[PDB]
DNA sequence: ATTGTCATGGAATTTCGC
DNA sequence: GCGAAATTCCATGACACTACCTTCCCAGGAAACAGGTTTCACCAGCCAGGCCTTGAATGCAATTGTCTTACTAGGAATATTTGGACTTCCCCACCTACCATTCAGGTAACTTGATACAAACACAGCCC
């Protein structure tokens, strides 16, 4: 199934207030082309991991242990989901 | 063989990729497992317990186109067993060697 | 026949992790082929004292915040309020946390 | 099926340090998962410290050396002696 | 006594494609070690693939798997057909 | 008496890396209890793509600038000249080596 | 410088009764 | 001589090292999920005005960069001296493999219990 114009999905306030918990004051408007890009890459860095998992057990559906087991791989573990 | 050479073993090979040659170990490996298979339906195949039976209920089965017992013909009188014959009790021990 | 009293090998060492159940998971995790008598013991006590220290600090944070209950916000600030229990958990994120209250002190307001 | 855990080994904890204390079922959790990977990360630091010198043995030495190797500092000095205590205790049981 | 080693095999990869080429010693090292680290890589991503999905068996397409993670982009693209190559090739002999 | 003649198997994949030493790395590296025939096989290729690949590229660089025998600088530069190579040993030092020539165009003389 | 076998139930066979 | 009973006969089959592997079935349930409807409230998108922050232009001051010299210590080669890692050989205790026995935990259920959230009115702290 195809639905464009989702990376358009990250908002300007949502950028906005993933920047606040940062602890950051005043941003520029150039950062949500930054954004998007730099968030992009890192999902097709864990998505391109986690499907070559639930590929391998023959399974259709990329469960909850399959992402941690992909964030396990590049040394960002994840805590809460299992694994 | 070299253990072998020990005893006074004369050890013998069948021909090889042929079972055949080896006659009866092949037909009491189908004696084994229709005792041990008889005694061990209905329960988990706890075989270990069960080999000293095997040893004496195959050993005590009477030949049936031979009409003896291996008893009989490896040592010439039955041990204390259930259903042993008295008809050799007749006999002097000391002459039935020779019979 | 009946047997002797089963005393559990958690309760023969005075620690409340098992050792029945770790000792499954070193001969069943191909770590190695045989696993000592002590190993699980001594690898439950390392696993008692850190999530003691985690709770020990949790319990604070629930305290100084008024709850009965530790919700993982207080697990994500006790962690990165302690500063060898960060260097621990260096990459982790928690679920559910967010991060401490920080400002560097030259975004204040003029 | 069955999924083992390290829930109901957490209760035992918290009720010895914070005896009138709940814990929620999320923040059970992470609490079983810091488990399940602090296991693994000093079993699979133990374990290559297997291969490093050509044991076939997981010794209760060398899950000492894998904790003075992932904790640091104050926490290396705690854990190592919170286990040796574990450790006497248990072997003059027995 | 002995120790193993990948430095010959080198040499007859190093002479398939740079026929007139010499390598030092101490850059035989290198993708000496370059082996054995690229090695337990794909046999320890392969490894943790067994717990993963319950079985005690490395197949062939566990290492397949192990490869698709470890390796990025265009080698990814490769090395799988450049295995199956060596396995098809394999398997029709013998 | 006397047996066939024995064809190693890495002549019976075409390979050079061995498939018999692979296939002993493991079941004494305890990565799993069972090894299936072909997973030595597979691995042992793509052991040997990549030090091709290194090789074909250091093999350049020594023509470049006239070497007979691979130094670990051209391995050094045969490494971080290529794109994707790199992103592999992203975090790795070679030994050996300096690091490429460059100059950020900033503090160009004036 | 080695090779079937042997328990087993119809079924045919022999005993033998008077 | 017929029948009943006691006996010998002979044609035959299974034992040979065994488990996996694949694909379809079954199945119950459940897993949620993918699908879809529904509604309300809220978060995002819109646009402009004011101000503050950034960029630039600058002059200058000291910081820094280069040149030069007396020199200190680093490195290498040496002899030697010394400190040990690993190979070696052997034995014991410890781990394992096993079954039987039993206990404990996980699921599960029914109840209970307790706390957190949502709401409302007010208080306090900081800022314009």
């Amino acid at each position: 199934k195809v639905l464009r114009d989702n990376i358009q999905g990250i908002t300007k306030p949502a950028i906005r207030r993933l920047a606040r918990r940062g602890g950051v004051k005043r941003i520029s408007g150039l950062i949500y082309e930054e954004t998007r890009g730099v968030l992009k890459v890192f999902l097709e860095n864990v998505i391109r991991d986690a499907v070559t998992y639930t590929e391998h057990a023959k399974r259709k559906t990329v469960t909850a242990m399959d992402v941690v087991y992909a964030l396990k791989r590049q040394g960002r573990t994840l805590y809460g989901f299992g694994g | 063989a070299e253990w072998a050479k020990e005893r006074g073993i004369h050890l013998e090979f069948s021909t090889p990729y042929h079972p055949q040659s080896s006659g009866k170990v092949e037909r009491k490996n189908s004696d084994i497992k229709r005792l041990l298979t008889k005694l061990l339906v209905g329960r988990p195949t706890k075989w270990y317990d069960l080999l000293p039976v095997v040893q004496l209920a195959l050993n005590n089965t009477y030949s049936p186109v031979l009409k003896y017992t291996p008893h009989q013909l490896l040592f010439g009188i039955d041990s204390n067993t259930p259903f042993a014959n008295q008809d050799t009790l007749d006999l002097t021990r000391e002459e039935e060697l020779s019979l | 026949k009946a047997r002797a009293k089963a005393k559990t090998r958690s309760s023969r060492a005075g620690l409340q992790f098992p050792v029945g159940r770790v000792h499954r998971l070193l001969r069943k995790g191909n770590y190695a082929e045989r696993v000592g008598a002590g190993a699980p013991v001594y690898l439950a006590a390392v696993l008692e004292y850190l999530t003691a220290e985690i709770l020990e600090l949790a319990g604070n944070a629930a305290r100084d915040n008024k709850k009965t209950r530790i919700i993982p916000r207080h697990l994500q600030l006790a962690i990165r309020n302690d500063e060898e229990l960060n260097k621990l958990l260096g990459k982790v994120t928690i679920a559910q946390g967010g991060v401490l209250p920080n400002i560097q002190a030259v975004l204040l307001p003029k | 099926s069955r999924k083992e855990s390290y829930s109901v080994y957490v209760y035992k904890v918290l009720k010895q340090v914070h005896p009138d204390t709940g814990i929620s079922s999320k923040a059970m959790g992470i609490m079983n998962s810091f488990v399940n990977d602090i296991f693994e990360r000093i079993a699979g630091e133990a374990s290559r410290l297997a291969h490093y010198n050509k044991r076939s043995t997981i010794t209760s030495r060398e899950i000492q050396t894998a904790v003075r190797l992932l904790l640091p500092g104050e926490l290396a000095k705690h854990a190592v002696s919170e286990g040796t205590k574990a450790v006497t205790k248990y072997t003059s049981s027995k």
